[PDB]
């Protein structure tokens, strides 16, 4: 339904067409001579000034061609840089799962699918986004029997009366046990430790 | 003999007693001295833009 | 009268929306008549920081987004002798005294075309076999 | 031409060079604006730090915004702004779309978000978390168990604080640490200055000013002299435009690198 | 035209579509192992 979502390829095509159009339009300039068509100069006057008129035409057209070539070189360099970036993205986000944040997609990357386009590529990125948050009270460690316990992975939380361990990216409470926690030292140097069992 | 366009205002620069006109940098005139009153003026290009 | 100059034909309003047609110095205009306003950076909120409070998600969503990247452009070729002389012997003889100003152009254009082909082939030919579902 | 009818009439027959020159310059300006917007506009909302600040002993006073100054900039930002130093002849300088206050607001929002919500705000909705636990996660991410941090908190905090102070001094006393931006400014100023300076050249004519040529000869050779002047000035303008294009390409590459670094290192751990 | 020509690309769009199809079938069936 919605159009004008592919402005980059359109811009590339428009720039190329505009450059070609101005290059071909440049052929209709006098450049200080008596005419813009070479046949009239050849067929209207005697050579010893025909070379002067043709010289003016030649220098003007050479200048135009040089300008066009330089612009083409600049644009080609830019396109080559973009193509290198696209190749890197195809190698990393399609043949594997990427860990570098925001390289491809907004959120946590899962996979990508490629599609062709008349002068480019389109990537469809699939990402995982958490939602429906909730408040909780948290503690850094648990003091029990004069010992400090830290979670192997996850975090301590409490709904107001009891304490649980949960994974960081999804709410899933579980009873605190000596299997998902490890002990180190005594509960005297940790700031914010709480009492529990 | 020095010709140009612009708006002329009063200036507080102190031309040393033998100069005639002043330029700042890139060789652009900024001040002149009228040959009759012997006072230092200031030149500003009148406005333009796209 | 704005920091970017002067503007006629639009009304200045005290609100602030997203930017539609950039104007400058942090202001831009949009059609409603035409209204010019100071651009708004975004919404405003204050996260409730505390030293013993945490927030943990309970649900999730899956989003699919698109990204577009150009990889190549058209390959063009230009012939000097026909562009600037148009099949004229006198023009060719006159141009002959300018040295080799066009072999360079032809080499540059051929290099550009080869680079475009290499770009496409390097972006897409990432696999050795052809798999079938 | 400098407002001369004869010069304009003579220039009218060289085609449409100026259209493409202005097109290139406009493209460069648009690219600059896009570069800035892409680099800095990374967040969706404007987060704010809480009025009370107790981050487990860490002290972000030197980098948090200061309401006292009208600019709402921090200490380091003011030092950086004071460190660097910098419509004449038909040329104009256009103001940037984003003012410095908006850039400072983006920086403050990013800083508050990363201080309060860890790396979560870069992948959805900002999630509150105490700072000490976030630093425990960051140690756990580099192969060091969190056990260490909680048992060496105060000392660690002290180290961080000291480090911050040090860099301030390294910026306050020692100069020549910001050579890149000064070099960019100097390059732009020098290019503009030499482009303006080129007006005084002769290019093989009899004088460098059009009025003297017009008021000392009849038209037949006045056209020749004006043609020489015109072609010289046109060549100078073309050279300036090409140099500007090259420098713009290099600046764009640098801006892309900066945007990638901001995305990968400020919004997450690398 | 007056000396301006456009050369066709070496890889026709059918082969590009074939490459995309092969890549997508591989990533659907074999995960990331085929890379
Ligand atoms: C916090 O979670 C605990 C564990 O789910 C809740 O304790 C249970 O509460 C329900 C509803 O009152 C009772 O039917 C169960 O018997 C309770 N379990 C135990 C082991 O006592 C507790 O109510 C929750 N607290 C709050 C404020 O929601
Ligand atoms: C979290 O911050 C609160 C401040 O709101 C701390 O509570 C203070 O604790 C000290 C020392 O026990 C008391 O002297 C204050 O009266 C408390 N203030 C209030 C408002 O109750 C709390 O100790 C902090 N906790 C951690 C783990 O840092
Ligand atoms: C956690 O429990 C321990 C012991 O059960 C508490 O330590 C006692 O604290 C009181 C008051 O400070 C002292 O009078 C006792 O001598 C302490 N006993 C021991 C064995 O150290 C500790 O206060 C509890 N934690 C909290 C936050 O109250
Ligand atoms: C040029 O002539 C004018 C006019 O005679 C001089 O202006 C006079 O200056 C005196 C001295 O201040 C005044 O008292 C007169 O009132 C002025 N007259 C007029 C008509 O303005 C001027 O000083 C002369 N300058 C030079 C360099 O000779
Ligand atoms: C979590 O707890 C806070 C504190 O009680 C709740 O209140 C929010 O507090 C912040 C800043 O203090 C305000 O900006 C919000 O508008 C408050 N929300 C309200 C009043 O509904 C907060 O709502 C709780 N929940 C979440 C998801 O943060
Ligand atoms: C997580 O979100 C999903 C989608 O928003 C919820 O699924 C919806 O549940 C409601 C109520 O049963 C249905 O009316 C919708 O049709 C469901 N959506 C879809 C796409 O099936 C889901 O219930 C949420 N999880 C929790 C625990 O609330
Ligand atoms: C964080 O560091 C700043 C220094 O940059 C501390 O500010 C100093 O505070 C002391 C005591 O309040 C004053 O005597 C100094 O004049 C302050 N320095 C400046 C530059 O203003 C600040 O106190 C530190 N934060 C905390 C919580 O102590
Ligand atoms: C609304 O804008 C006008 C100018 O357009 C200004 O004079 C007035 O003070 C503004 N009102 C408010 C409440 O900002």
């Amino acid at each position: 339904s919605t159009a004008s979502a592919l402005g980059k390829l359109q811009n590339v095509v428009n720039q190329n067409a505009q450059a070609l159009n101005t290059l071909v339009k440049q052929l209709s300039s006098n450049f200080g001579a008596i005419s813009s068509v070479l046949n009239d100069i050849l067929s209207r006057l005697d050579p010893p000034e025909a070379e002067v008129q043709i010289d003016r035409l030649i220098t003007g057209r050479l200048q135009s061609l040089q300008t066009y070539v330089t612009q083409q070189l600049i644009r080609a360099a830019e396109i080559r840089a973009s193509a290198n970036l696209a190749a890197t993205k195809m190698s990393e986000c399609v043949l594997g799962q990427s860990k570098r944040v925001d390289f491809c997609g907004k959120g946590y990357h899962l996979m990508s699918f490629p599609q062709s386009a008349p002068h480019g590529v389109v990537f469809l990125h699939v990402t995982y986004v958490p939602a429906q948050e909730k408040n909780f009270t948290t503690a850094p460690a648990i003091c029990h029997d004069g010992k400090a316990h830290f979670p192997r992975e996850g975090v301590f939380v409490s709904n107001g009366t009891h304490w649980f361990v949960t994974q960081r990216n999804f709410y899933e409470p579980q009873i605190i046990t000596t299997d998902n926690t490890f002990v180190s030292g005594n509960c005297d140097v940790v700031i914010g430790i709480v009492n529990n069992t | 003999g020095l010709t140009g366009t612009g708006v002329l205002t009063e200036s507080n620069k102190k031309f040393l007693p033998f100069q005639q006109f002043g330029r700042d940098i890139a060789d652009t005139t900024d001040a002149v001295r009228d040959p009759q009153t012997l006072e230092i003026l200031d030149i500003t290009p009148c406005s333009f833009g796209g | 009268q704005t920091r970017a100059g002067c503007l006629i034909g639009a009304e200045h309003v005290n609100n602030s929306y997203e930017c539609d047609i950039p104007i400058g110095a942090g202001i831009c205009a949009s059609y409603q008549s035409i209204i010019a306003y100071t651009m708004s950076l975004g919404a405003e909120n204050s996260v409730a920081y505390s030293n013993n409070s945490i927030a943990i998600p309970t649900n999730f969503t899956i989003s699919v987004t698109t990204e577009i990247l150009p990889v190549s452009m058209t390959k063009t070729s230009v012939d000097c002798t026909m562009y600037i002389c148009g099949d004229s012997t006198e023009c060719s003889n006159l141009l002959l005294q300018y040295g080799s100003f066009c072999t360079q152009l032809n080499r540059a254009l051929t290099g550009i075309a080869v680079e475009q082909d290499k770009n496409t082939q390097e972006v897409f030919a990432q696999v050795k076999q052809i798999y079938k579902t | 031409c400098g407002d001369s009818t004869e010069c304009s009439n003579l220039l009218l027959q060289y085609g449409s060079f100026c259209t493409q020159l202005n097109r290139a310059l406009t493209g460069i300006a648009v690219e600059q604006d896009k570069n800035t917007q892409e680099v800095f506009a990374q967040v969706k909302q404007i987060y704010k730090t809480p009025p009370i600040k107790d981050f487990g002993g860490f002290n972000f006073s030197q980098i948090l915004p200061d309401p006292s100054k009208p600019s709402k900039r921090s200490f380091i930002e003011d030092l950086l702004f004071n460190k660097v130093t910098l419509k004449f002849n038909g040329l104009t300088v256009l103001p940037p779309l984003l003012t410095d206050e908006m850039i400072a607001q983006y920086t403050s929002a990013l800083l508050a978000g990363t201080i309060t919500s860890g790396w979560t705000f870069g992948a959805g909705a900002a999630l509150q978390i105490p700072f000490a636990m976030q630093m425990a996660y960051r140690f756990n991410g580099i192969g060091v168990t969190q056990n260490v941090l909680y048992e060496n908190q105060k000392l660690i905090a002290n180290q961080f604080n000291s480090a911050i102070g040090k860099i301030q001094d390294s910026l306050s006393s020692t100069a020549s640490a910001l050579g890149k931006l000064q070099n960019v400014v100097n390059q732009n100023a020098q290019a503009l200055n030499t482009l303006v300076k080129q007006l005084s050249s002769n290019f093989g004519a009899i004088s460098s000013v059009l009025n003297d040529i017009l008021s000392r000869l009849d038209p037949p050779e006045a056209e020749v002299q004006i043609d020489r002047l015109i072609t010289g000035r046109l060549q100078s303008l073309q050279t300036y435009v090409t140099q500007q294009l090259i420098r713009a390409a290099e600046i764009r590459a640098s801006a892309n690198l900066a945007a990638t670094k901001m995305s990968e290192c400020v919004l997450g751990q690398s």
